[PDB]
């Protein structure tokens, strides 16, 4: 639940600082947290949706890091950084909708879907930032 | 001749200095970091006293004060400018002070009416020519003759009146408040000792100097490793173990009053009876079992555990003296010391040469590149309990991993601390000297037997022997500062057998243990070492980033990586091969800059504008318009064809124009006389003749860009009609408006004001830094017959 908020939070804080023009210092520690993140992630398989009508995802990380030697950030910097927010972001949403439809009875606090048991592993605990919500 | 042409080919990847042992000298060579310490303030600006002109350009009868460049050396070209300003970041870097105390630099000023202090001598003499300047305001003079400095010695502070220029004044302001000096004292010295030794009761240490509140001492930067060179650097991290294996070398104890050589050799050949054999190696048997072989085996286990670097067994498997040696040897050092080859070819020679002949079984077919070893199937085929609990601790003896104080450590099963797993061998070999051997000839089977009886009958040695051995690991491996990460190298440190084969028989009961000068040199080493690696990835990674946010594209990070990897010291740049290089690049690029040298980088990013315009030989552009423009009324010109800004105008980058080689839009326009503004740091001629601006050679500048298809060459021209000039009358005397078609895109100086310039730095009154804290340490051992292991037992009890 915390690795999940984290990628979300990581997620929203690309969405909305890394902008056209905007200056590297504004956004450089969280370069390092996007591309911590795009380090954990990548080389894992996931699958969101069995449940329901919730149609079965099949999600694979395979993403360059984001660059750290610009001023300001310029198209291409952006659109890189766009593609896989947008990846990241439809994964987040999916694995989100897969967690909110399933409940137990015994351990409903544990997480039920098997992208949450996969992310609550200690290989993806890096990821974990900012828990301010 | 094949085999070394084959091993050439590869240790030419390797960037390891040849002569192994000299790497010592260039690791202990390495000091710590540098303390810097300011003998004047930093100033890039300086005042001037200017002639200024009237309206009408008539020089005026007093001079004024401008801020211009000390030294005034910029280049032409908008990229040479801005590797101007990276020399000037690591010029700035490479001064920086770690620390100042302004009392140094404190002068006296000479009008001063109250014995007033000012630093440095060089606003002592700006102060003094404002003082006597006769334009000076009547307050300023007073403030200057009343200006005090401020000494607090109480509260060891010191406050001193300077003038500065404001980029000056930022640059010794951050150097005054961000210095690297901490208060030193007794607590943070005994925390500095590794807190293993601390508790280990075989040394005692105590302090017995006093530190007063005036010390100091620069922390060493023991970031762990950023680069992760255990990952995917099979060169680099191969020289790193090397080094740290030559190192540990250095540090390991020698054995003392070990087993008379001439004894120990009789009684094994007494035993053994090779003579009585028919082996046909009888003399190679028992070479190399003597007390240098001895020592060479206990410095290389204990360093290459310390080092972590591979070691490969080189054994005569007909020897089985060496192999019952061996036997000792896996049982005690993790077998994920050994590269995977040498590990099976020596399990495998005992499984078939002693213990599977010992129990009858058919000799074992193994196949490499099996995911088990041989004794891990021979734990499964063997029933016997003493061979196969032996044989199990044997398969599962590997490192296990700690973070104490934040370093990773390869610590040993507890069974080997203590040495009591050595019973286990001494309860399987002792089997195995009861075992049939049921088609082997009987003297050689004897002759197996004794030498397993030899080994077997030193259970006191050799559980002594591995006490001491893991003890002096585990003191050695506090002093370690950078995380012990194990990787299977490129090459190994070769073990002989017949020098483990010495070790296991000669070894007496004398405990010999580190010395805490030995610990303290090593780990001031370690220190050293890592301190100096995360500093010189910090300059690697600020040269690079500010290079590449100062868009200086044609710069190679192949020269900065390589010179980190020379400041590293341990490094035979020549072999580093070139995918390691650029793995490097990529994972330096990746680092987030020192904050120091951030700042300085932003201080001096900030100020690259103000300081490149305040240069008086290149100007910022010259814009060509092909109509009349009146000569602007300056001040420190008269009249000049002088350009504020570059509103109205098309811009052409001239460094654009010079990369691309693309001349035609520049060349229509300059045909067709299309009004233009050429951008980029240009040299330009000053020309104060007014003949020459009604002449218009303004104009003529620009038709070598054409020609030439270069910019490298042009030269504007700058008019600068005043008094001065020879043919001012023609200005004076006749009625018209001076004007020009060309106007040069230049800015000027700014005035000196004293209100923005009167600063008041303050600093620490005085203190000592100290480098070696280990010095303030008084360290001294116990006897060692009274050395105790971690279970609080003597290391060695058999007396």
């Amino acid at each position: 639940m915390d690795v999940l908020y984290s990628l979300s939070k990581t997620l929203k804080d690309a969405r909305d600082k890394i902008v056209e023009g905007t200056l590297y210092s504004n956004v450089s520690d969280l370069i390092q947290q996007f591309n911590q993140m795009i380090i954990t992630m990548n080389g894992n398989e996931f699958q969101t949706g069995g449940i329901g009508n919730l149609p079965i995802r099949n999600w694979n990380f395979d993403f360059g890091l984001l660059g750290t030697t610009l001023l300001n950030l310029d198209a291409n910097y952006v659109e890189t950084a766009r593609n896989t927010i947008d990846y990241f972001v439809d994964f987040v949403d999916n694995v989100c909708m897969d967690e909110m439809v399933r409940e137990s009875q015994r351990n409903g606090i544990a997480p039920q879907s098997d992208s949450l048991r996969k992310l609550s592993g200690i290989k993806f605990k890096r990821i974990n930032f900012d828990n301010s919500s | 001749h094949q085999k070394e042409v084959q091993y050439e080919i590869l240790q030419k990847t390797i960037p390891t200095f040849e002569p192994k042992e000299s790497i010592l000298k260039k690791l202990e060579d390495i000091k710590p970091e540098q303390v810097k310490k300011q003998t004047k303030l930093f100033r890039i600006f300086e005042p001037r006293q200017l002639p200024v002109y009237r309206a009408n350009g008539e020089k005026e009868l007093r001079n004024r004060w401008y801020w211009k460049l000390k030294r005034d050396t910029l280049p032409d070209g908008d990229y040479d400018v801005r590797e101007y300003f990276l020399n000037l970041y690591d010029q700035v870097l490479t001064e920086m002070p770690d620390y100042l105390l302004l009392k140094d630099m404190a002068v006296e000023n000479k009008n001063s009416r109250d014995a007033g202090k000012v630093v440095d001598s060089e606003t002592a003499a700006i102060c003094d020519a404002i003082f006597q300047d006769e334009e000076t305001e009547g307050v300023v003079r007073r403030f200057i003759a009343e200006m005090r400095q401020r000494v607090q010695a109480d509260r060891n502070v010191v406050n001193y009146p300077s003038i500065l220029h404001p980029i000056d004044h930022a640059f010794n302001e951050y150097f005054l408040q961000h210095q690297l000096v901490e208060p030193l004292n007794n607590d943070i010295i005994f925390n500095y000792i590794p807190e293993r030794i601390r508790n280990d009761v075989n040394y005692i240490l105590n302090m017995d100097r006093n530190l007063p509140s005036t010390a100091r001492y620069i922390r060493p930067n023991l970031l762990q490793d950023r680069l992760n060179l255990h990952d995917n650097f099979e060169s680099l991290w191969d020289t790193i173990t090397t080094s740290n294996y030559i190192l540990a070398r250095s540090v390991v104890p020698d054995l003392k009053e070990l087993v008379s050589t001439e004894a120990q050799i009789q009684k094994m050949s007494q035993d053994l009876q090779l003579e009585a054999l028919t082996i046909q190696s009888e003399t190679q048997f028992l070479t190399g079992i003597n007390s240098q072989a001895a020592n060479d085996c206990f410095k290389t286990l204990i360093a290459a555990m310390l080092s972590q670097r591979t070691m490969s067994l080189d054994f005569v498997t007909t020897n089985y003296m060496s192999l019952i040696s061996g036997m000792w040897l896996l049982t005690v050092v993790p077998n994920d010391m050994f590269i995977r080859e040498s590990l099976v070819a020596c399990q495998l020679a005992i499984i078939n040469t002693i213990i599977y002949p010992a129990f009858g079984m058919q000799r074992m077919h193994y196949r490499n590149g099996d995911p088990q070893t041989p004794f891990q199937i021979a734990e499964q085929q063997i029933q016997n309990f003493q061979v196969a609990n032996w044989l199990h601790f044997v398969n599962n003896n590997q490192f296990r991993q700690v973070v104490i104080d934040g370093v990773l450590n390869q610590v040993l099963n507890d069974n080997i601390r203590n040495g009591h797993v050595v019973n286990q061998l001494m309860e399987a070999l002792m089997q195995l000297s009861r075992q049939q051997f049921p088609t082997m000839p009987v003297d050689y089977k004897r002759s197996i037997q004794r030498g397993i009886l030899l080994l077997s009958n030193r259970l006191g040695q050799l559980v002594d022997l591995t006490r001491l051995l893991a003890y002096n690991y585990e003191t050695l491996m506090a002093c370690i500062t950078m995380n012990m990460q194990h990787v299977q190298t490129l090459t190994t440190e070769k073990l002989q057998l017949t020098s483990v084969t010495s070790l296991c028989m000669l070894i007496g009961n004398a405990t010999v243990i580190p010395s805490p000068q030995t610990l303290f040199h090593y780990y001031n080493v370690n220190v050293n070492f890592h301190s100096n690696y995360n500093e010189r990835i910090n300059d690697a990674v600020a040269i690079i980033t500010a290079a590449n946010r100062l868009n200086l594209y044609q710069k190679k990070m192949k020269s900065i990586v390589e010179d980190f990897l020379k400041r590293l010291q341990i490094f035979d740049i020549s072999r580093v091969p070139d995918d390691q290089m650029y793995r490097l690049r990529d994972r330096l690029r990746l680092l987030p800059v020192e904050i120091r040298r951030l700042d300085i980088f932003n201080l001096i990013l900030m100020n690259m504008e103000q300081i490149e315009r305040a240069s008086d030989k290149i100007a910022q552009g010259v814009i060509i318009a092909y109509r009349d423009m009146q000569l602007e009324r300056d001040e420190m010109y008269g009249y000049v064809n002088i350009a504020r800004n570059l509103d109205g105008f098309q811009q052409i980058n001239l460094e654009e124009l010079m990369r691309t080689g693309d001349y035609a839009q520049i060349t229509n326009m300059l045909l067709n006389n299309q009004p233009v503004a050429l951008v980029g740091a240009l040299p330009f001629i000053t020309d104060s003749s007014v003949i020459s601006l009604v002449a218009k050679l303004d104009a003529t500048v620009f038709a070598q860009i054409v020609k030439l298809r270069k910019v490298d060459t042009l030269k504007p021209i700058l008019y600068k009609i005043n008094s001065d000039s020879n043919d001012f009358y023609l200005v004076a005397n006749y009625d018209w408006v001076p004007t020009s078609t060309t106007k040069v895109y230049k800015q000027i100086p700014q005035q000196f004001d004293f209100r923005a310039s009167m600063h008041m730095l303050t600093s620490n009154l005085t203190f000592t830094v100290y480098s070696d804290l280990l010095a303030f340490v008084s360290a001294d051992t116990v006897e060692p017959i009274n050395a105790v292991a971690f279970d609080n037992m003597r290391i060695m009890n058999e007396l």
